[PDB]
């Protein structure tokens, strides 16, 4: 051949079993609102109902784990202190 | 703040401007003093993290010693808050290089096909490094494709 | 002599250890490649400049093609 | 062919990124004097202004790192204790 690849420097991103189809706290989805918001509008009045990403690569609705912080303080699928490293998908 | 971040990235990518540490220390002190009388620190931190991603996901040997000085200056200027995210990103870079060592050990084990020649694969976490857009997709080299598939199997 | 020149000898032994480790590492990925018929039997030693003095002026001349390929593969690794 | 090579016992020497063109302590060169010597003669009065090699395969002017030993004690391009394994190029 005329051109051949010797080295590769790909970067691999990983995500845990967040179950994009069932929120691990509310069991609706990784998007499309939550149990306490339901309808899309539901008198939104600004604020937000996006996805929250932790330091453990877990994703839930911001509302779900914001409320869950009052019940416990360690991400339910593990035993790690939950951070708020990202907001939205 | 974006221009300040670009200036600090230009000063950090190479020590061409002053090989000795003395003038580097003085210019860094002047830069942080200038940053002290500045508002809108959120955009500054965001662009500093973007510059960190650009300089760590490219050719290394940037300084391999000034990162500690940068994090110390950040910890004494902003404090454990925005600088804590950069500490986490450095921990994630350590994670990636250890996983690269593990993949090299795996290639030494198998060592049968030409799928993984010098597969320098970096493993990062979604939270630290933002998505470029929506993880693009297209045809990739097949020997390295099977290498990536075996890395994914690991 | 005491802990003085013997420290240099210990450093030389450490350099020997480094050289053989870099040899087993080089080989591991030469077996993984196997491209050209130049790496049939290779024993490359990796040494540090400080421990072992330069011979005269680092001589250079054209290398036989099979050692050429072996050296190219080792340098790429 | 009549003669074929089976085994090879080459010895590979390695050097770190000493930057032969730009001294890491005085941005001059790996030879040709230093910042505090400048001119070739500069009242040499014997002594020496050769290259110093450490245990970490780093090379600087003897004057540069001899003075630098008073500022710090770990080779600037790394975190290793600097030795004096060789003197001169
Ligand atoms: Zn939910
Ligand atoms: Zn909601
Ligand atoms: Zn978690
Ligand atoms: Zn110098
Ligand atoms: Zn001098
Ligand atoms: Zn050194």
């Amino acid at each position: 051949k005329r051109f051949e690849v010797k080295k590769w420097n790909a970067v691999a991103l990983w995500a845990w079993d967040i179950v994009v189809d069932n929120c691990a706290i509310c069991r609706n989805h990784i998007m499309d609102l939550c149990i306490e918001c339901q309808a899309n509008q539901a008198s939104a009045t600004s604020e937000e109902c996006t996805v929250a990403w932790g330091v453990c690569n877990h994703a839930f609705h911001f509302h779900c784990i914001s409320r869950w912080l009052k019940t416990r303080q360690v991400c339910p699928l593990d035993n790690r202190e939950w951070e708020f490293q990202k907001y939205g998908h | 703040p974006e221009y300040l971040s670009l200036f600090i990235d230009d000063k950090l990518k190479k020590g061409v401007k002053g090989l000795t540490e003395q003038e580097v220390e003085t210019i860094l002190d002047k830069a942080m003093v200038l940053f002290r009388f500045m508002q809108e620190k959120d955009v500054f931190e965001r662009y500093y993290k973007q510059h960190l991603a650009r300089r760590l996901l490219t050719n290394k040997s940037v300084s391999d010693d000034s990162e500690k000085n940068m994090i110390s200056k950040l910890k004494t200027e902003c404090g454990c808050q925005f600088t804590s995210k950069l500490e986490g990103m450095f921990r994630d870079m350590s994670i990636s290089n250890t996983t690269m060592d593990e993949f090299r050990q795996h290639l030494q084990a198998t060592g049968v096909s030409l799928g993984g020649v010098d597969l320098t694969v970096r493993v990062l976490t979604t939270g630290y490094w933002p998505t470029q857009s929506a993880t693009p997709k297209c045809n990739i080299p097949p020997a390295p494709r099977h290498a990536f598939e075996i890395f994914r199997r690991f």
